[PDB]
């Protein structure tokens, strides 16, 4: 797998550093000279080039990369013209960072394989923690079911799993407990619930909220 | 492609000239296929290296072909190409004008067609006048049939920086003669000073109105000839082979003649094989530097040597720019001179390396032959008649690249890399 | 002034070393004042040119002074200066740290004191280990008194790129010996690869994490030794004087040894006076290029040659920048390499010009001696014992400038020109 | 014919590509480095130069070009100073791209042989198609007569030429019919008119509009 | 005489071209690279330097120039700091181009030998020609007497010098007549006055105005 990242920003630079850490061949492309020099050591190859030019894009050997990431999310003209050239150049996978709803629709028309909203997806996840301080991190399996890593309160201290009727009343399944750095996968009845540690639970979205208000 | 037209057209004149010299009409003796190719190449590259004597091997018709190759090669292939088109009535196009810019090493196409008109009219005028001045001396010694032809042959040879001589001794019988010395030295100095330099003096009669290139050539040549005249006179004063059994007046003529002949005429008044090693080493640097960017000389040019030398001295003095005659010199000028000098030394190094493998000769004669062939000077220490068949083929390549220039030869087969991408800076210690 | 401290301190070690070698205790035979000065200069400049045999002329105490001059000169004058200050307890100031930056050719003073700690500890460690490996071979042949000292002398000589040998034949009796060949070649290759290159390999064990300078030295040395090994083996295969009356296994050892010794150790296994002219010409370019910017070698460095060569090729291909290993090279790096190469050739040209006036010798031996002296190689064709009193004084100056570097020597007496004014651009044709 | 184009814009770059396609020697002059590199392959010679400087203009050999096109239409100072030098340099043909009405008058005073309004002439032609969707492309022979390439409607389907009394009533002449890729020059009576194809007609400007509304 | 001109503007560049025409050694100093390149051929020596820096000013050899002209009239900070260094460097003659009344007073305090107002002096002279079209060029000998080069009107056609009682009535002396390219110095009575040519007169400032209105 050969990866090309166009645009070394906060989002683009994180992909280059993470993929290079895992041991992948990453091409870092940016129009700014200072950005390329900073990420020269964090990428296999770093080039100062303009992605809106077809002649400069062909000089990079961009046709040899299966995955090309266009991490430009503040210049719609630069982002949409870059993916038009890549779609014309028959790139199998083009992942684009969008800015707003209208930028999302333009990329969908011109053939974006995946469109990413980094700030919008984090803003929704952060606001879920702001509304309810009991949650720490959640993953939406569907629109009605999710896995929520809850935080143990004072009333749940010194409580066994069998004492909590999550399975019968709330219809939720306890998944894991992070007991002060110790992690137990699929706890068996019964385990004592300690102080403010991570409590992983699984259930319906409305059913977990009932457990937080009543049980927690 | 404009460099490609220069390479193809200049090589075709070697092939056409070789056939004409190989005909039984043009020669008195049977001639080898390599010697005919060498003599033709030594004339269009205007070098003057002669395996066989020009006066004896070739007839009057054969020496007329030599004058044609010298005149075509000395002024350039594209110089006469524009004249043929102008005579036939066809107008000069933009594509044809770009060929003249590459041939004359001009940076712009502004007023380059009119320069060809000036330099060709100046060439035929000063060669005709110098033939008349040499006629007052060469006619009482060789009659009217041979005296007029000898003056015409040598005036064309000297102005184009050839060094070809009909006599078996290349100007060794006119050491103390002021008529031969002054006229011939006036020819290759003015013929080698540069066509742009001559055009500037003709239109501007004041030194302060000259360009930077014109002031560099006039001051550089005067200083370089003065140092060379002092070096030859001091080193060869006590030498018994040359400059020893001569009067003080004759010592000044031969020292002055040997100071200006390696750039790049290749005439002589003293035997270079009997000179001391110290003078030969100084001649090696002397004929590695040519004269005039657009002239009849070859090798690295005098302006190229001055630009590189001043750039190093400016760096050694801590200066941030190269300043000559209160004028700054830009980076593209520096890198082009850097490319000329490095490529020239690489080709000369390959020529010396190839000749040492092939030829069985003293090392000083091999290095002297390679620098003379690359600079198209033609001075010999006694190696050119002794070259083997493989050794002569190396010199022909060296003479071909030297006249056309190392940059134009490489650009013929070097595809252009046009990429707008850049790379992060890397730190490498070059101490 | 930091270049001035280097020039004064390096010259004082020549004067101190000359007095010690001129004492009756340090020599078995009467020694001339110039030969004592030449031997002292050939040791602190770490060249290896010997007018007198080291084993016979000097005693055990005299050869101990040679080891001191080699060790001081090989690692540099300021390398041991920091150690003396550190041992005495005085802290290194900012002024003292700037001297280390100039001595090691560093661009920054960041972590340059700790580099001296690493390179000095690495030097004494690898010389002690290599002496032990050579002890298993030199002890059964020369006993315990001379066998241990011969291994200690040669391990210091090889690591510092000296070429000094106690035996009358400089490693000519160990052509087919793998123990002497492998250990000694490992010393000047690693001792000449660069202290910064060695420091990068020690801290980074992966090639992709190396710097541009480290990747240039590792790839450049491997490619340059491979070309040199093929050139020597092919050219000298049929030579009766050298590499002719040897087995195929012994031919590979001598060809490999002669490929890596001119940069810049100067040891030998074959007689350079009996080699063909083609191999000597290739050796001239081989020992004009050194190895490592901060190492025990001298001459223009391998990175300097690569930077200039790539810059010309990039210009010939139409590229607008010099790119090596996908890294752009800035203009200040290019102009510094341009200043090193031009000044080095100017000093070498003056050395050849001065030796031809003074010495009565074949021209190939004069050029070979000057390139070897400037590069501090020490390879001879048979000229160093035959040098006159005036000829030896020229070589001492050449060896002095070559070890210190042409830039640092000029900067000693070149006042800095600090002017912020600029000049209008001037157009000069450098074709 | 040697052509020089000054200013490689949308209008200037189209002239360079079209003239080079036809096989002409074109000099492309622009002050922008990126514009010259893009059009280097689409011109015989491309130079980065400022046309307002006489010294730079003489370095191009601009006196050897019969036609010089100054395609600068957003900088009046650069456009007017360029044509003043060319008029002083005795260029036989100078064609200038103008910006507005006042720029047109300045170029007329300083000796412009032809002044071109690319956006203004297209805006009038586009607005004629916007007002009437039946027209496709028209050429004004005069102020009262024009050749209009009309679009066939549904009522003209399966109709013969002799059925349409364009010659007698409207006083217009049918010129050509583009029958689905097939083009017939000067149709003879009678030809069946098909669906929405190109119908070339010639007549008075007011007479063609009557045919569009009625016929 | 060695002259140094600092600032190559419309006023500074005119001094460099005029002094170089007369054959003087002129040093042209400007902070703009394009200005220096344009005037490199019109000056003996042209340097790109900042005159507000003492280190750059001493690199020019400015102590060897008797006359230094600071032709900066739009940057008061650059103009006043330049003349302070020159006054500290003991320049015998410093001529400064000023901008307004307040710039004139600052230069007078810091030791300006002569202060020049090029636009202000021309604006007064031009406005004198605007008010009265009969005058062409005048020189003020004093605050009450001037030499005015008048233009001949229609009523002065075919009139002799003795006919005009300028000496007795107006108290003015006729100095020269430019008869259609022919110039007569100190005309003698009597000379016929032709059509609209230059008539040089000398007299009191109020007396010349009476001659223009009446005579
Ligand atoms: N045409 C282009 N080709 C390549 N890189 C570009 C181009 N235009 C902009 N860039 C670079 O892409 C990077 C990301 O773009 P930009 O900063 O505009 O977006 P962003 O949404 O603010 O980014 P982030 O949130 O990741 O910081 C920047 O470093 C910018 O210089
Ligand atoms: N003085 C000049 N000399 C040469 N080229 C110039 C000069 N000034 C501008 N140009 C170039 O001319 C081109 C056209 O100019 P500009 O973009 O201002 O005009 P325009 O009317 O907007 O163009 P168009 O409608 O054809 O796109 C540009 O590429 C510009 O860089
Ligand atoms: N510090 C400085 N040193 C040298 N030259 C300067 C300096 N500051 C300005 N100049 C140059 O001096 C010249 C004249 O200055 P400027 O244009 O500000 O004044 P001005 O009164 O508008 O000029 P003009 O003579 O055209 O009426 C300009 O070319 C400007 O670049
Ligand atoms: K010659
Ligand atoms: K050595
Ligand atoms: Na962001
Ligand atoms: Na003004």
């Amino acid at each position: 797998k050969q990866f090309a990242v166009i645009g070394l920003g906060r989002f683009g630079g994180s992909i280059c550093k993470e993929l290079h850490r895992m041991g992948h061949e990453v091409l870092a492309v940016d129009i700014n000279e200072e950005k390329v020099n900073a990420y020269a050591s964090y990428a296999t190859h770093a080039v100062i080039a303009n992605a809106t030019e077809e002649n400069e894009l062909l000089s990079l050997g961009i046709r040899n990369f299966e995955y090309v990431i266009v991490a430009i999310g503040a210049n719609i003209q630069a982002s949409t013209l870059t993916t038009l050239l890549l779609k014309e150049l028959d790139i199998p996978n083009i992942w684009v960072k969008a800015q707003n709803y209208y930028h999302h629709k333009v990329l969908e028309k011109i053939g974006a394989d995946r469109i990413i909203h980094p700030e919008k997806d984090m803003g929704v996840k952060i606001a879920q923690s702001l509304s309810d301080e009991n949650v720490l991190n959640y993953i939406d399996l569907s629109d009605e079911y999710s896995i929520v890593e809850l935080l143990a309160t004072r009333k749940l201290d010194s409580k066994s799993i069998i004492d909590l009727n999550v399975r019968a009343k709330y219809g939720c399944t306890i998944l894991a407990i992070k007991h002060h750095g110790d992690i137990c996968l699929s706890p068996a009845p019964e385990d004592i619930i300690r102080e403010q540690d991570c409590l992983v639970i699984m259930g319906h979205k409305k059913d977990i909220k009932r457990f937080e208000n009543e049980g927690m | 492609t404009p460099p490609q037209v220069l390479a193809i057209g200049f090589f075709l004149t070697i092939i056409i000239g070789a056939v004409l010299l190989m005909l039984p009409i043009s020669t008195t003796k049977p001639l080898s296929w390599i010697d005919a190719l060498f003599t033709a190449a030594s004339a269009t590259t205007v070098t003057g290296l002669a395996v066989v004597d020009t006066g004896t091997q070739f007839t009057v018709f054969g020496q007329t072909v030599i004058m044609g190759l010298i005149q075509i090669g000395g002024l350039g292939f594209m110089t006469f190409a524009v004249l043929i088109v102008m005579i036939l009535g066809k107008k000069i196009g933009l594509k044809e004008r770009m060929l003249v810019q590459e041939a004359l090493n001009q940076p712009t196409i502004g007023g380059v067609i009119g320069l060809v008109k000036v330099l060709f009219l100046f060439s035929i005028s000063i060669e005709l006048i110098a033939a008349l001045i040499l006629s007052i001396r060469l006619v009482p010694q060789y009659g009217w049939s041979s005296g007029l032809f000898a003056s015409l042959f040598h005036a064309i040879s000297a102005f184009n920086n050839a060094g070809f001589s009909l006599w078996p001794d290349n100007l060794m019988s006119y050491v103390g003669d002021p008529t031969v010395n002054l006229v011939i030295t006036f020819l290759f100095i003015t013929g080698g000073i540069g066509f742009t330099v001559l055009f500037d003096v003709m239109k501007n009669r004041r030194f302060k109105t000259f360009s930077l290139h014109t002031k560099l050539m006039l001051t550089g040549t005067l200083m370089l000839n003065a140092i060379a005249m002092l070096t030859v006179f001091i080193l060869e004063y006590s030498n018994p082979g040359t400059l020893g059994h001569l009067h003080i007046v004759d010592k000044l003529w031969a020292s002055y003649f040997q100071a200006v002949t390696p750039r790049t005429a290749g005439f002589n008044s003293l035997d270079f094989g009997s000179m001391r090693e110290g003078t030969i080493v100084f001649t090696l640097l002397l004929m590695f530097i040519g004269a005039g960017s657009a002239s009849t000389a070859s090798g690295i040019k005098l302006t190229t040597f001055i630009v590189i030398l001043t750039s190093v001295i400016a760096y050694l003095r801590g200066k941030k720019e190269t300043v000559i005659f209160r004028r700054s010199i830009k980076y593209p000028i520096i890198i082009k001179a850097l490319a000329v000098s490095v490529t020239s030394l690489f080709i000369v190094f390959l020529g010396i390396f190839a000749l040492t493998i092939t030829e069985q000769a003293p090392f000083l004669q091999i290095v002297f032959e390679t620098f003379s062939a690359f600079g198209t000077v033609g001075l010999t220490m006694g190696l050119t008649p002794e070259l083997t068949t493989a050794g002569k083929c190396i010199i022909i390549v060296i003479m071909f690249i030297g006249r056309i220039g190392p940059l134009t030869f490489v650009f013929s087969f070097a595809k252009t890399e046009q990429s707008n991408i850049r790379y992060p800076d890397g730190e490498v210690f070059t101490g």
